[PDB]
């Protein structure tokens, strides 16, 4: 309903993407 | 409602991510 | 394998002149078989985008000329089987 | 002599018998048609 | 709700529909036509067909349903052809078992199942009629079953 | 190809110019005295050995396994002996003590790098 | 490579070697049978694993068992 | 929340569309308001409507509340 | 040289070997220790080239079996003439053909199935004919029922001559191989005696039976004032009124004044607008042309008199340089092996049957054939499917010749095995053509499918969109419009009305309409080119890789019906030359399913239908092809969904048997899949787990119950895929068009 | 043990496990599987005659 929360969302799932590649390059 | 964001993310994940990810996985066959 | 590629043009007189002087009137060509084509290419040759599917004396005398011309040049290569 | 031995094989007996039971059902369904009771 | 079938209204509507709809084909032929006589016999085969469903239970569809509880008010629906049918395939099963335990001990048992010994076949074909108290008397003898036949690993 | 893969060179001798059939397909001329034949894989070559041997006497034949470093090997014959004929030089490998009936269950081989028949 | 193992049902009737189109199996003189023969599989690097041996193995149950192992160039049997 | 206003009438919308392949006549067959979105035939607005979500704001705080949880896992 | 050398009293005719099932094969007379002996009893029952290698005994067996086939065909045709006699409304149909629907088979009155007796007029009901026999009989000139009873009686008499014939040619007079390899005489009597005298004597029938009778029926005379066909030959005065050229006798024939026979024989073409069929003057003249032309054609084979050819001196003279040896060897190939001859004769027989199908929709040769559309439909369709299957038999029996009867000694450097030297370059370019045509024949349908689905109908391949007007078919079709004045000089009308002038309306029903081919018909032709090239890929892969592939270099040693080699080479399931025939049958079902779906929907939109007054036009689907064949939603909606409405609503009515042959043929179709997907390594110990339940009760069968073999267990999957899949389209077609036509 | 004796088998991988069969051959020449036994019914290879040792060899009376 706003725009800034969408930026905050892709920030948090971009960080979560860094945990995805972080977990991915150890197993 | 940032209506412009699918016009960025749908191409950059729809086509160019299965280009460079083909590169990363397919060179990653030989790494 | 192509041992004798000597001449091609002997088929041309070998195919035009065997169809020019026979008129055989009531068909598409009231004149001969080749005159009805060589007369019907100079109207279209000087950059004409015409010649539709109803253009009988051009399109029909394309295939009915080349299907004997191809066969008579192929038999011209058979004219180097006795060598 | 051996003709009856041909008539004793598997498909010939199976057709002379399933032809017979099929005849039991077809002749027993002209005579008693629409038999949903009993 | 299972109405008795002789007074279900939509059932009688199926009577009117099939008699009249079949009679629409009867409006083509003359009084002595063999086709017309065949539709006379066919209309007979519709009214008899529907009057002989007088004790079924056609529900809201007008279509005669059944009952498989063995209520003994509906035993002629299912349980009487159940006992009849199990008699017929207890016949067939007993004939097949008795014939195989004949030809298991012959000269060439492989040949005996291609070419049936119609002597001994039509012996057992008929002789398996009293199979409840023949299987019950072979079962008490320790002969109906078997023991220590083939099996896989474990 | 011949730059990176093993070409199998069947060499043999005959007596008459007969006609055999290639494993590539189609008939071959069959030089009478002595002739080689570069092939692709071994089943083609020993299929030609069965192609010739079940017809007539073609013996003193064997493929030299051309591998692309250059040297050869000796397949088929191995020991001037036909393989189902018994020579007392072939040392056996590939046997166990009993049938399958004493093979261990794979829940005993589980999490170990053994095989279900090794005992 | 396809590990071919030849068990002690091998009565040495040589339909394995005559059935194998690859000469991975030979016959070995082994004084444990009536015929004195028992097959061996030394050159299993050439073994395709087509199991044409286990077709023509007239033992009780399959003296010669072909376990499908690794897949090299030759064991895959590709032409090129 | 427009669906919350009339849950019988309005169809539950899914995510929007970005096709560059919808030329012109397709887009008239998907406009529901300003959005061209799919119709969410997965029962999700019903369950989120019985949970008590009556806004989009609680959906954003919940979506961040599960990005955090996926970062935890 | 040529002589007749026949062994007499060869095989005793006792019933003794009937008591030994599997007497014929020494690999099979062991007796059944398993149930696979049962099925191999039947698959080896006609491996005549695998009983014994002696070609004499084989050749006696086959040549006597042919008379068994012709015995069944004469029983069948005598069945058709008797069902036309006793059971049919043919005499009533002959009164008004456009009103009375044709029916023979009158279903016995048991429970319900008397509703299958369709009231087809004629004062008698019964299930409707779609085979079109009555249109063959009106063309034949059969007037009343007596000629149908008599011709059925002669059908049984010829059936007795074929049973006694084959009995006489296997047992008590059977020929040597020197009789069989007399092939100059075999062609010399089939080109002349069979086909030549057949067409000549049939021209005799058409001129002295059908021309007067189908002139009297063209005038509209009821079949009571028509005299016997018989009664036209006793005096010419009953034919000189009909054709005055009979008054001159044969004198203008022997004086070569053949202008005088213009009444009997002519070259018109087109269609007779009264009867809706060909002019039988044209058809009788036609069979005289086959008569003289085939009787001339027979005499090119030297037999005894040193006049004519042999096949050997023809084939050896075509020693062209790109083949090297030339055809040196084929006369020894085609006179020693029967599977090779079966490959050629099945290929040409099937392709002749397709040619039959096309020449029966577009030049309907029987009177009132294109006015009852189901007989117009299914006679197209049926001669397609035997037109299809007989091609795959080519791909079977050209494979079998490569496996069984191939011999590299006789076959060394000729035209045959020089193909096999580059069979990778054969199959690789079939592979390229299949993918090119698949993209450009089906990707156009996915394209127009998406463009219609994405709304952008301007970007389709429609009429209005990017047009793909078939240039060559429209052009040569226009040449056929310009046939009868220009090049066919003595013609009057065109070769067909599928090419040229205005349509033919016979009893407010459209006989033939000039078919327009635009930009959808193009793409369906590239379907047909595609699915013909795929079956050619599988059936040339099944012949060139029949014997020694580079995967498995001994298939000649393994056989023809071997399943596989094993899991080695990563698995070689379904690799034999039989298995490519197994796949060619599925692609046969594909290729012909879309040949007939192209037929039965373009000719319900662009040809068939009815007309009203002032020459107005009304198709069955109403022009709904070119806007709808370009997609697949238009295909599946507008054809396989919309045309189902007269099949699916058929219960309670007389078409309902088709509504039973629609559902159950789905069943068998899906019942095929159980045999296709699974394998016998499952079913064998599923079965053996049931054999536990029989061993417990001593109901152990003595013949041990194996599962089916692999090649059987897939062959049955094909043979249900085709019966189920074909019978779906069968009941869908005949249930569709009977409800209209 | 002896020739012709009707023998049930106790090796779980035979096709004829727990089925009696007739002894054809008994060899006394140190063979690990000396007793060639054939049967009534037939396994998948078309081969009733196989051979066995003495431990898997139970006679009856
Ligand atoms: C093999 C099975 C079989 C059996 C058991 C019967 C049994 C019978 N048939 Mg029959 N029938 C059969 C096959 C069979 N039919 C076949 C295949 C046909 C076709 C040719 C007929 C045609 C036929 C007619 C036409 C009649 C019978 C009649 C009869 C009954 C005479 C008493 C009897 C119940 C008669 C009867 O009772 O019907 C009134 C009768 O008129 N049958
Ligand atoms: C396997 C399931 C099944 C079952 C339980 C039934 C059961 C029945 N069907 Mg049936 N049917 C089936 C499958 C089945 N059907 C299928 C798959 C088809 C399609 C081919 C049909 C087609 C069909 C028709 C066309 C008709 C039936 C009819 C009937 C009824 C009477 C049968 C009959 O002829 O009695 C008469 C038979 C006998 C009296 C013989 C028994 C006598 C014994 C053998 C003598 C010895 C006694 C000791 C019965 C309720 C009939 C009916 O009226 O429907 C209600 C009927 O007309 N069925
Ligand atoms: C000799 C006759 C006979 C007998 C007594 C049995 C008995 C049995 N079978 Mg069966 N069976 C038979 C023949 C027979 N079968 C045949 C010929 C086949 C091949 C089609 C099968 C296939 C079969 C399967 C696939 C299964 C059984 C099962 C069973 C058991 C459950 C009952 C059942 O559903 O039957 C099943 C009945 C059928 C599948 C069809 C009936 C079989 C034929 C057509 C009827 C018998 C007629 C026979 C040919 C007569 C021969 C003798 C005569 C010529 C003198 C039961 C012990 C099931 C089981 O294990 O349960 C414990 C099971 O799953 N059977
Ligand atoms: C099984 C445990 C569970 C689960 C899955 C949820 C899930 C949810 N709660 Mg919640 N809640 C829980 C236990 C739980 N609750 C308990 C025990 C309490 C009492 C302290 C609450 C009190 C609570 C409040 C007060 C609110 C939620 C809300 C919500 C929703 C959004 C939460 C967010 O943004 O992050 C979400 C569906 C919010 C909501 O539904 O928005 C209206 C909201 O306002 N919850
Ligand atoms: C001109 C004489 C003549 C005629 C008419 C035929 C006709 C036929 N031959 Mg034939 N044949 C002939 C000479 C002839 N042959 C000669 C000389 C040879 C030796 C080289 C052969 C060798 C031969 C073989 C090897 C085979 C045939 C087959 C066939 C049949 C093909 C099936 C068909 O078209 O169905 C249409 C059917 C008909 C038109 C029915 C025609 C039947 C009538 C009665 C005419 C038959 C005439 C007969 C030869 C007279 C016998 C003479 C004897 C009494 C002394 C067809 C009947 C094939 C076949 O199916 O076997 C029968 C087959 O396999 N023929
Ligand atoms: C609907 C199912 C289906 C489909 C699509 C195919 C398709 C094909 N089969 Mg086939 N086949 C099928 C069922 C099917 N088969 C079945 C059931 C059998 C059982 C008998 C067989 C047996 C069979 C045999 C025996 C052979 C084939 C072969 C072929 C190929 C022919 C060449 C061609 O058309 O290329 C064109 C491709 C198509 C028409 C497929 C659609 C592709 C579209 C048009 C374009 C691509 C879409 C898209 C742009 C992809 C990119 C996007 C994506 C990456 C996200 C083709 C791929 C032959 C082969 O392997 O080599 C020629 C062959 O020899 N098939
Ligand atoms: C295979 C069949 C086929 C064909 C012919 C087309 C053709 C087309 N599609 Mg398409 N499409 C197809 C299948 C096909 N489609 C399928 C299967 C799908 C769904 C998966 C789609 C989905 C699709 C979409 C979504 C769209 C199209 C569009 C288009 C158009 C433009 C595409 C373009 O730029 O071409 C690309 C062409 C090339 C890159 C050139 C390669 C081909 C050249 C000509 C080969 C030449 C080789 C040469 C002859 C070799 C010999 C010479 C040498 C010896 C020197 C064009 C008409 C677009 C449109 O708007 O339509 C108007 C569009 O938006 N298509
Ligand atoms: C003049 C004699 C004559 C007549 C009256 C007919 C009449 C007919 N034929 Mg025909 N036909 C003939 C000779 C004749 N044919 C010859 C000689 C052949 C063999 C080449 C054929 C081969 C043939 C086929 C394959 C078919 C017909 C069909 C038909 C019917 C369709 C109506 C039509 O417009 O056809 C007009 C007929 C023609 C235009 C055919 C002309 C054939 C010429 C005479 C061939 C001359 C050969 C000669 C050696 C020169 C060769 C070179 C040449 C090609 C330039 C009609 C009854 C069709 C049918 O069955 O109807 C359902 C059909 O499918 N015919
Ligand atoms: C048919 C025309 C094919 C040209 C072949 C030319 C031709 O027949 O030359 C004839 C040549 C044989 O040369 P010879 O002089 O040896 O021929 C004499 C002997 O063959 C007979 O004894 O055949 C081949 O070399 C075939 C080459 C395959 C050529 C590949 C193309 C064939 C497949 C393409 C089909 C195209 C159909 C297109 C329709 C428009
Ligand atoms: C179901 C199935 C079977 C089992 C099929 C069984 C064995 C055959 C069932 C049909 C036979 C004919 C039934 C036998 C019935 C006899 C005819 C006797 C019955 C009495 C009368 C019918 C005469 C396979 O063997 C198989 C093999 C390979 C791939 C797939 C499959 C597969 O899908
Ligand atoms: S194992 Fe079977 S095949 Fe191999 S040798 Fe002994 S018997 Fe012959
Ligand atoms: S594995 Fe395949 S190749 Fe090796 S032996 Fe057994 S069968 Fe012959």
């Amino acid at each position: 309903i706003t725009d800034n929360q969408v930026f905050v969302a892709l920030i948090m799932a971009l960080v979560c993407g860094y945990l995805a590649v972080k977990l991915a390059k150890q197993l | 409602s940032a209506s412009y964001l699918p016009s960025i993310l749908v191409p950059t994940v729809g086509l160019i991510l299965p280009f460079a990810s083909m590169a990363i996985l397919f060179i990653a066959i030989e790494k | 394998y192509p041992l004798n590629p000597a001449v091609i043009f002997i088929a041309l007189i070998g195919w035009s002149a065997v169809a020019a002087i026979p008129s055989n009137i009531p068909v598409l060509g009231g004149t001969g078989l080749t005159q009805a084509f060589l007369a019907s290419i100079q109207r279209l040759l000087a950059q004409y985008p015409t010649g539709p599917k109803l253009d009988d004396p051009f399109w029909f005398y394309l295939i009915v000329y080349h299907v004997g011309l191809f066969a008579l040049l192929i038999f011209g290569q058979i004219g180097y089987a006795g060598y | 002599m051996n003709l009856k031995k041909y008539l004793s094989t598997a498909p010939v007996v199976a057709t002379l018998w399933l032809f017979l039971t099929a005849g039991i059902l077809i002749e027993l369904n002209r005579f008693f048609p629409d038999s949903l009771f009993y | 709700v299972l109405t008795p079938c002789q007074q279900s209204e939509a059932f009688h509507k199926r009577e009117i529909n099939e008699v009249r709809t079949l009679e629409n084909r009867q409006a083509n032929y003359e009084a002595n036509s063999p086709s017309y006589l065949a539709l006379q016999s066919q209309i007979d085969q519709v009214h008899k067909r529907f009057d002989k469903y007088g004790t079924l239970l056609c529900g809201q569809d007008g279509l005669p349903h059944l009952i498989t509880d063995g209520d003994w008010r509906h035993a002629r629906e299912f349980t009487i052809p159940a006992l009849l049918f199990l008699y017929i395939t207890g016949w067939i099963g007993w004939v097949g078992r008795s014939y195989l335990k004949y030809t298991k001990e012959t000269k060439n048992p492989t040949e005996q199942e291609i070419i049936l010994d119609v002597p001994m076949a039509l012996k057992y074909m008929l002789s398996g009629f009293l199979w409840p108290l023949s299987a019950w008397q072979e079962y008490r003898s320790g002969q109906l079953l078997a023991k220590e036949d083939e099996i896989t690993v474990s | 190809c011949a730059e990176t893969e093993e070409k199998y060179a069947m060499t043999w001798s005959s007596d008459q110019q007969h006609i055999f059939e290639m494993p590539t397909g189609g008939a071959a001329v069959m030089n009478s005295g002595d002739n080689l034949l570069y092939l692709a894989r071994k089943e083609q070559a020993l299929a030609l050995a069965t192609q010739l041997r079940t017809q007539f006497k073609i013996q003193d034949y064997k493929i030299y396994r051309i591998f692309p470093s250059g040297e050869v090997q000796y397949l088929h014959p191995k020991d001037g002996v036909l393989p189902y004929q018994v020579n007392k030089g072939r040392e056996q490998v590939g046997r166990v003590k009993s049938t399958i009936g004493k093979n261990v269950n794979p829940a005993q081989v589980k999490f170990t790098s053994k095989a279900t028949y090794d005992r | 490579a396809h590990t071919v193992k030849i068990y002690d049902n091998c009565i040495g009737c040589t339909q394995c070697v005559r059935a194998c189109p690859l000469d991975v199996l030979e016959m070995v003189p082994w004084d444990g049978c009536k015929a004195g023969q028992m097959a061996s599989a030394p050159r299993t690097e050439d073994c395709v694993g087509c199991k044409r041996c286990e077709t023509a193995c007239p033992t009780d149950f399959l003296s010669i068992r072909v376990y499908l192992g690794g897949e090299t160039t030759r064991s895959m049997g590709l032409a090129y | 929340e427009q669906w919350v206003a009339n849950p019988l009438k309005t169809k539950p919308l899914a995510h929007a569309i970005w096709d560059p392949h919808f030329g012109q006549a397709a887009l008239k067959a998907f406009t529901r308001g300003d959005t061209v979105a799919n119709i969410s035939y997965s029962g999700v607005y019903h369950w989120w409507y019985t949970i008590g979500i009556r806004n989009n704001v609680e959906l954003y705080t919940g979506a961040l509340g599960l990005l955090v949880l996926s970062a935890v896992f | 040289q040529v002589k007749v050398v026949v062994d007499r009293d060869v095989v005793p005719t006792s019933f003794e070997k009937w008591a030994k099932p599997g007497h014929f094969s020494r690999s099979l007379a062991k007796g059944p220790k398993t149930t696979t002996w049962i099925w191999n009893l039947h698959a080896d029952a006609h491996d005549f080239d695998s009983h014994t290698s002696s070609l004499e005994e084989v050749s006696r067996k086959i040549f006597s079996a042919h008379f068994g086939q012709l015995a069944i065909i004469f029983i069948w045709l005598s069945g058709m003439y008797f069902h036309g006699a006793r059971f049919s409304n043919y005499v009533a149909w002959l009164s008004n053909p456009t009103g009375i629907k044709p029916s023979a088979q009158v279903v016995w009155p048991i429970v319900g199935q008397q509703i299958l007796n369709a009231d087809v007029g004629g004062g008698m009901q019964g299930i409707q004919i779609t085979s079109g026999l009555f249109q063959l009989w009106r063309a034949s000139g059969i007037v009343n029922e007596l000629q149908l009873y008599v011709t059925a009686l002669g059908g049984l008499g010829m059936a007795g001559l074929m049973i006694f014939a084959g009995w006489f040619h296997y047992h008590k007079a059977a020929p040597k191989l020197e009789w069989f390899q007399n092939v100059e005489s075999m062609l010399n009597h089939h080109l002349a005696g069979l086909l030549g005298l057949g067409s000549l004597s049939w021209a005799g029938h058409q001129i002295h039976v059908s021309l007067p009778i189908n002139k009297l029926l063209d005038a509209g005379v009821a079949p009571s004032s028509i005299p016997l066909p018989h009664e036209f030959i006793l005096n010419r005065n009953l034919m000189a009124e009909l054709y005055p050229s009979f008054q001159q006798g044969l004198v203008p024939f022997f004086t070569l004044n053949w202008k005088q026979y213009s009444d009997i024989l002519t070259f018109k073409g087109g269609l007779s607008p009264v009867t809706g069929g060909l002019w039988l003057t044209d058809v009788a003249h036609h069979h005289l042309a086959i008569a003289v032309l085939f009787l001339v054609a027979g005499h090119m084979y030297r037999t005894n008199w040193g006049i004519g050819h042999s096949i050997k001196q023809i084939l050896e003279a075509h020693k062209g340089p790109l083949t090297g040896e030339g055809h040196k060897g084929l006369y020894e190939i085609l006179t020693t092996s029967w599977h090779a001859n079966l490959a050629i004769n099945l290929a040409m027989l099937g392709s002749l049957s397709i040619i039959v199908a096309h020449h029966m929709y577009a030049m309907p040769p029987y009177p009132y054939l294109a006015t009852d559309y189901p007989t117009q439909l299914s006679l197209f369709t049926h001669h397609m499917w035997i037109g299809g299957f007989c091609i795959v038999g080519a791909g079977a029996h050209a494979a079998i010749y490569m496996v069984r009867d191939y011999s590299p000694t006789v076959n060394f450097n000729n035209v045959l095995d020089r193909m096999i030297r580059h069979r990778d370059a054969i199959i690789s370019h079939l592979n390229w053509v299949c993918i090119f045509l698949g993209m450009h024949s089906f990707g156009l349908y996915i394209h127009n499918d998406t463009m219609r689905a994405l709304g952008r109908a301007q970007d389709m391949f429609s009429d209005t969109a990017i047009q793909l007007q078939p240039v060559f078919a429209q052009w040569i079709q226009q040449i056929h419009t310009l046939a009868p004045g220009n090049t066919a000089v003595n013609a009057l009308a065109t070769a067909s009305y599928a090419f040229g002038a205005d349509t033919v309306t016979v009893g407010s029903k459209i006989a033939m309409m000039p078919i327009k081919l635009g930009t959808a018909d193009f793409m369906v032709h590239h379907i047909h080119a595609f699915t013909i090239h795929v079956t050619t890929l599988i059936l040339l892969k099944g012949v060139l890789y029949a014997r020694n592939s580079r995967l498995i270099p001994d298939k000649a040693n393994l056989g023809f019906r071997f399943p596989c080699d094993g899991p080695g080479r990563g698995g070689t399931c379904q690799v034999s030359a039989w298995d490519h025939v197994f796949l060619g049958l599925f692609w046969m079902y594909n290729a012909l399913s879309i040949v007939i779906f192209h037929f039965s929907w373009k000719m319900q939109s662009d040809v068939w239908g009815t007309v009203t007054s002032n020459g107005a036009i009304s198709h069955i689907t109403g022009g709904n092809f070119a806007q709808s064949a370009i997609t697949i939603n238009g295909w599946l909606r507008d054809f396989l969904w919309a045309q189902a409405s007269q099949v699916i609503q058929s219960y309670g009515s007389s078409l309902s048997a088709y509504g039973l042959m629609f559902l159950g043929a789905h069943f068998v179709w899906a019942f095929s899949l159980m045999f296709l997907f699974s394998g016998r390594g499952y079913w064998q110990e599923l079965i053996e787990s049931i054999v536990w339940a029989h061993n417990k009760l001593k109901v152990a069968p003595a013949i041990a119950p194996r599962a089916l073999s692999i090649t059987q267990g897939r062959a049955v999957g094909v043979a249900h895929y085709l019966l189920g899949g074909i019978a779906t389209t069968w009941a869908f077609f005949l249930a569709r068009i009977i409800a209209v036509g | 043990i002896k020739k012709g004796s009707l023998v049930k088998i106790l090796r779980p991988e035979s096709f004829w496990y727990n089925e009696v069969g007739t002894v054809v051959n008994v060899e006394t020449s140190k063979v690990l599987y000396p007793v060639l036994v054939r049967f009534d019914k037939v396994n998948y290879s078309g081969l009733n005659s196989t051979n066995f040792s003495l431990d898997e060899l139970v006679e009856i009376k």
